[PDB]
RNA sequence: GUGGAAAGGCGGGCAGAGGCGGUUU
């Protein structure tokens, strides 16, 4: 029932090998009730909202594989402004903001015809392992359908995923990235 | 459709000491981690909405050449008629109190209040200009927490009778007075033509922050909160997709909310004009 | 809002001891009837001469203002009111000992609530709480929230056998039942929250920074020793065995006290 | 109606928390001079120690602490005369001495507590709510509480004990008083007691606005709280209102004129028989504190006395009188 | 055990006497550890009430140590000793055993750096009037 | 219905206690019962809920001696009868201290249209259920002065060891009490905002919150002050009145009543038309 | 071409009522 692990347990769990949990998780989902007001009158009508607080030198990163010219005038300058716009939620009470930082990562990974998705992937065909993500979205105020993803850590053979094109009604075509990310895994027997 | 994101950057400074609150008896917001206050950001929004939206109720005929979408409203509330949007002000009930949210994009583009911090709206929604990030300690407040100086004061209030004077107490976790927190405000320039009247409205809103309070009991004296403006950036449509510093930059280091528009929004603000 | 979320431990190890289908069908059998037919004259006040004295609040109602929503093999969620979900914690704990042969236990996650709060919500945080409650000790309740160190010998959750001990030690000094505080203790309800800020001193730093006497000092101004004479005086049993201090377990024994007495 | 200004008949003296130690004092001539050691301390520093605390903490010997300060060279509250003494001083805010006003409500309360018992009656004051009763005291009576009953059945009586005073139902917060201003340096002077100790004081000759107030807008609201038998004495002749002022200033009379001539049963008997008449603390004696005047009363104090009675300079030790 | 002194303290100062006097011949600044340093003040206490001197006679002395604590922390020490003197002058008793315990504190102190010395000074000199009042 | 904003009179001045004051709370060493202090600075200060609430509780016994006179200028104060609901334990049976808030009970209206008429509740605000008429004036805690700070520099004693004695009458025993007490003289930057709600009785709040100080400028502030402990003095510094224009254009011009060496007698009395003949002239 | 857009944990609440640092030898 542990959902992480650190890139030395990780490459371990890839090859069958033992292998051991972190202790913390880095953050906790908090509940913060806000209030709303009335103006004149300063009625207090309560409501719930969830957020997830890091620690003191935690946070989130995410990963890149391709081409460096792509990534240094698409990827990289859109970073900077969704540094100061939100990152996903109410970004309008500062949630989402965040600093950017770039590095460079190495994961030693076995070779085989299965692999893992560290991504959402809407297959084309059938996986062999999997954990099924059901979720929409909303798209300039437009309600996108609940799609069925696929989880993170999840198993194919050879399955790139695939972009999906929803009209949607809107002034431009919506893509919803769907695309697997994979690295080799030895399955069981 | 963008063209940058002035960005505001100060200190708030609790003069007096400041209570939010989330429910010692009544304890105040924290981080769920380190343990210490901070202030949200949708307190000092909610606060300066709530602020600017009596400011805008009190002047509805005066406002409606400039702000063409105030020509459809009337002062007041719609609290006496369980009724939505006609012809009062506050006309949005979101559960129990009654609220100015505009109800369409192209309303919401004319009104004063709405074009800045946002409107749900049916069929339609306007998204927020500003963001009012999180106000945490400053790091030279947070070492007093490390050498182990209350950051927090327990107030011990009564409820005297006036017949008898029988005492009844209460107690009131407190943010220390004199306390220094920082802000941040980023505005989304999205039209070249609204931004003076934007920032001159969010600077207005900031300074009937400062004779009335912040959270907390307040006509009981708690807020009264102080804002020290350390710089103010521009950071261009040209400075997001290069990356070079043509950050155009207004310098204030004692400048107060009023002195930011004491006639020098128009004076220091001379190259964010030039540069659109 | 009072919502308890419990499990019960070991019990796939316990069902693959059976030789037979017959053994299967006996171990299956009593342990669905205590949660489907025996939980409920728990709360109806039955089987006392049994359970004994738990720690209560207030003395047990005829109809409890409980709802049991979910209980089957070996899970149960029961929300209701926060003081009678509270000591049905401990009187369905004491008569599970009784009806296996102390072989198999019980790990509980209690909440506290507002009302007006979403049930994913609630039935979030106590299932983050009955697990975290369950890879510990396992034999462990998670009675009320709490703020600890970081150093790893600091665990969130009681011991059944420890939180019963500190409840016939510590509760009936300051505390007389029914949201009453014991007598020549009323008009002390700050001098309660000052014990829990002399605890949060311990949160900040251990190893005896300043609340060792800051205790005496507060105990010492108002006359009374009597209470707590484990919180003044450094325990050389404690730092021995690098277990936590005495002032360190009382969070779960006042905090539960100071909202009873809340009004 | 305010300024009730007073005057002093008579040395008067409030105790104070302090005493001076012969470290402070050093008289050079008649006019006794009070020092202060921080500024003798550190000015002396300059010139130089630990020989200067050594000398201190000594307490030895005084006349040995004068000489060092008087060659190889302060101000304070010069308080004249007009060793080994022990001056209890009086209360000064900032070196300026007053009269506090909780010292001259106390005195007044004595002589408003004795009238209560003496007009009496009882019986109904406790015919509601009990769950001329001096005789009954000592049968009751056989670091104290013993006007925690005598009072709760005169001021405030609220329902383990019968009675328990509660502070709520009592008619004297009514009464507010205030700090007087404060003296001066001139009518402050140190005189010796002789009792048939050194202490500074007030001489006769002085003239300070103490200012005595009635809020009357609180017994209007506590018409029927009010469970004094006081209050029935005082509300039995009407106008308890404006009826409390006139009891107040005639208790203050008749008190105290009756302790003065039970007082005399020669230069101090001409004293006796040359405003309102009141007599503050530490001057009055044990009957002048109590009510042993009204009051069996030799079978009581063997258990819990006219022997002792002081005098300083020929004069009795308290007659403040107002308008 | 700092709760089984108060079973005996509720002659008996001369048992105590020869822990006073080994606090006392140890009068470096610093000299004993945090938990040292606790535990020498259960022992200052529980002497200083066998013959009982009251907090307050006391008090002036320990308004001049936190008004210098405020001013200490982020805002002389002659002045507190020039106090610590003259107070334990007016015995009558036991206030040499109080001076016996202030004065080579205040002695090192006297020259010191202000920074640090004085905040451990004052965490052993609140104890010490903290305990007194746990004992009586 | 219908909160407006007009701008905000702002009251700047030095209470004085002429008297040593102590308001208290329930350090190791220290006064059995000591005064509230700043927990940064140290000094002790005077809290806007002591001052609020002792200005409230003034102006309720104020009403209850003219219920007779008060009621043909403000409606809704002939809903009730003069006293307290204390015998009969009911939050609206017809009398002025209508609301308990634990055991005690105090004038509270409890809807937010005889709020709006009552002029104890447009002042200070209700807060009943499904009410909530918040309040007019904002009272600020007040510290010590920039003068008053340097005294406590330069060593100067803020604070006070007042002592005080009960006698026991029949034994004359005595029980000793030592109570923390501000210096008589010190001084102490007070604020109070009024928020110009309607322009039609804002001239009515101004008189009623000015009213109430000289009634507290008779009794005292805090703490056993029928001993002595009150004799507060208001000394106005500024009196100013600023308008909304203020707020936009940021330009100090903002009018002004100067307020200098007047009492808050004189304020009412003396000059109440001659000073504020100038903020009727914006407004 | 972001499970999004909009939403002040808030309104009202005196740390207060009573008390001669002076008795007594
Ligand atoms: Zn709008
Ligand atoms: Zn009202």
């Amino acid at each position: 029932k542990a959902k992480y692990l650190d890139l030395k347990n990780f490459e371990l769990a890839l090859r069958l090998r033992p292998f051991t949990i972190p202790e913390e998780i880095p953050y906790a989902r908090v509940d913060v009730p806000r209030v709303v007001l009335d103006r004149v009158t300063q009625d207090s009508s309560i409501y719930f909202w969830e957020e997830i607080r890091f620690r003191e030198k935690s946070g989130v990163y995410f990963l890149y594989s391709g081409p460096r010219e792509v990534f240094d005038g698409y990827i990289a300058p859109a970073m900077r402004f969704l540094g100061d716009t939100g990152i996903g939620g109410k970004s309008t009470w500062g949630a989402g903001l965040f600093e950017v930082e770039f590095h460079e990562m190495k994961i030693d990974a076995p070779g085989s015809e299965y692999s893992v998705t560290l991504s959402n992937a809407l297959p084309t065909k059938t996986p062999v392992l999997w954990r099924l993500l059901r979720k929409g979205g909303w798209s300039f105020g437009r309600r996108k359908p609940r799609m069925t993803f696929i989880a993170e850590g999840s198993i194919v053979k050879n399955d790139p995923g695939g972009m999906e094109r929803l009209e949607l009604g809107l002034s431009h075509e919506v893509y919803v990235y769907g695309l697997t990310f994979p690295l080799g895994v030895e399955l069981p027997e | 459709r963008f063209y940058g994101k002035i960005v505001i950057k100060g200190k708030i400074k609790a003069v007096t000491g400041l209570h939010i609150g989330s429910q010692i008896d009544n304890p105040v917001i924290k981080d769920p981690h380190t343990g210490l206050p901070y202030i949200p950001g949708s307190s000092l929004k909610g606060r300066l909405r709530s602020l600017f939206e009596i400011l805008v109720n009190s002047r509805l005929g005066e406002w409606r050449e400039k702000y063409p979408s105030l020509a459809n409203y009337s002062p007041g509330s719609c609290r006496p008629d369980n009724q939505e949007n006609c012809g009062k002000f506050f006309n949005r009930k979101i559960n129990r109190g009654w609220i100015h949210v505009c109800p369409d994009y192209e309303t919401a583009l004319a009104c004063p209040v709405c074009r800045l911090f946002g409107a749900s709206g049916k069929e339609s929604n306007f998204p927020s200009r500003i963001i009012v990030r999180d106000a945490f300690l400053t790091k030279e407040w947070e070492e007093k927490w490390r050498a182990g100086e209350a950051i927090t004061e327990a107030k011990i209030e009564v409820g005297i009778d006036r017949v008898t004077s029988q005492a009844n107490p209460r107690t009131n976790e407190r943010v220390v007075a004199g306390a220094e927190f920082e802000f941040e405000i980023i505005y989304n320039v999205e039209n070249t033509t609204h931004w003076r009247d934007d920032i001159k409205n969010l600077l207005t809103a900031m300074a009937l922050l400062e004779d009335s309070y912040l959270g907390g009991s307040g006509s009981r004296g708690y807020g009264k909160v102080k804002f020290i403006f350390d710089s103010f950036e521009f950071r261009p449509l040209d400075y997001y997709r290069t990356g070079k510093d043509e950050d155009i930059v207004s310098i204030d280091a004692r400048e107060k909310s009023v002195s930011d528009i004491l006639s020098g929004f128009d004076s220091l603000f001379s190259e964010v004009e030039g540069k659109l | 809002l009072g919502v308890m979320k419990g499990d019960v431990d070991r019990l796939g190890e316990f069902f693959s001891s059976m030789d037979s289908p017959s053994k299967l069908a006996t171990a299956s059998r009593f342990m669905d009837y205590f949660f489907k037919g025996y939980i409920g004259a728990i709360i109806e006040g039955k089987f006392g001469y049994i359970i004994g004295d738990v720690p209560s609040l207030r003395d047990w109602p005829e109809e409890p203002d409980i709802v049991v929503v979910y209980a089957g093999g070996d899970d149960f969620f029961i929300v209701g009111a926060w003081d009678q979900i509270f000591e049905l914690a401990f009187r369905v704990r004491r008569a599970f000992n009784a009806y296996t042969g102390g072989k198999l236990t019980l790990s509980v996650g209690l909440g506290y609530f507002d009302e007006r709060t979403p049930i994913y919500r609630m039935a979030d945080v106590v299932s983050e709480r009955l697990d975290t409650a369950k890879d510990e000790g396992r034999n462990r309740v998670f009675v009320v929230g709490r703020s600890r160190p970081l150093d790893g010998k600091h665990k969130l959750s009681y011991e059944w056998n420890h939180y019963e001990e500190l409840w016939r030690t510590y509760a009936p000094r300051i505390y007389a039942g029914n949201g009453r505080l014991k007598g020549k203790l009323e008009s002390k309800k700050g001098l309660l929250w000052k014990l829990l800020e002399i605890r949060e001193l311990y949160v900040r730093d251990p190893n005896d920074v300043r609340w060792a006497y800051l205790t005496a000092y507060l105990l010492g101004r108002h006359g009374l020793s009597d209470l707590f004479p484990e919180l003044v005086g450094i325990d050389t049993k404690a730092v021995e065995r690098k277990e936590p201090q005495p002032v360190y377990w009382v969070d779960g024994v006042l905090k539960i006290v100071l909202m009873a007495v809340r009004r | 109606m305010t300024e009730r200004t007073l005057k002093v008949l008579s040395p008067l003296h409030i105790g104070t928390g302090n005493e001076l130690t012969p470290v402070d004092i050093y008289p050079r001539e008649n006019i006794i001079h009070v020092l202060d050691t921080e500024r003798l301390v550190n000015d002396l520093m300059n010139l130089g120690e630990l020989n200067e605390i050594l000398a201190l903490l000594k307490n030895p010997p005084a006349y040995i602490w004068k000489g060092y300060i008087e060659e190889f060279h302060p101000s304070d509250y010069s308080i004249y005369t007009l060793k080994s003494m022990q001056i209890k001083e009086f209360i000064k805010l900032n070196g300026r001495p007053y009269i506090p006003g909780s010292s001259l409500k106390g005195a007044i309360r004595t002589a408003v507590l004795y009238k209560a018992l003496k007009e009496c009656r009882a019986v109904m004051r406790v015919v509601s709510k009990v769950n001329d009763v001096l005789d009954y005291y000592m049968s009751f009576l056989s670091r104290k509480r013993a006007d925690d009953l005598l009072e709760a059945i005169v001021f405030g009586m609220e329902p383990r004990s019968k009675i328990r005073y509660e502070p709520k139902r009592d008619p004297m917060k009514a009464l507010i008083v205030r700090d007087s201003k404060p003296v001066g340096r001139k009518h402050l002077a140190v005189y010796h007691v002789e009792v048939i100790i050194w202490v500074e004081a007030i001489e006769p000759g002085a003239a300070t606005d103490v200012e005595i107030h009635v809020d009357t807008e609180a017994l209007r609201l506590n018409a029927d709280y009010f469970n004094g038998l006081l209050w029935e004495c005082l509300k039995e002749r009407g106008e308890p209102g404006e009826v409390f002022e006139d009891f107040l200033w005639e208790a203050v009379d008749e008190f105290y004129t009756a302790v003065m001539k039970y007082e005399t049963i020669s230069q101090v008997r001409s004293f006796y028989a040359s405003g309102h008449v009141l007599r503050l603390g530490w001057g009055s004696g044990w009957l002048a504190m109590t009510i042993g005047l009204l009051l069996k009363w030799e079978n009581v104090r063997k258990k819990l006395f006219p022997k002792t009675r002081r005098l300083a300079d020929g004069m009795p030790m308290g007659w403040v009188v107002l308008e | 055990v700092v709760g089984i002194k108060k079973m005996l303290e509720g002659q008996w100062e001369a048992i105590q006497p020869y822990f006073d006097n080994v606090v006392r011949e140890a009068k470096n600044f610093l000299e004993w550890s945090p938990n040292k340093r606790l535990a020498n003040a259960v022992t200052v206490a529980a002497y200083l009430t066998s013959q009982g001197l009251k907090t307050n006679q006391v008090r002036k002395i320990l308004d001049m140590a936190r008004t210098t604590e405020l001013k200490v922390k982020r805002g002389k020490d002659d002045l507190v000793k020039m106090r610590y003197l003259l107070a334990y002058t007016v015995g009558k008793y036991s206030l040499d055993a109080f001076h016996r315990i202030l004065d080579p504190m205040l002695e090192v102190l006297m020259g010191s750096p202000k920074k640090e010395n004085f905040e451990k000074f004052y965490d052993f000199l609140q104890a010490v009037v903290a305990y007194h009042k746990f004992f009586g």
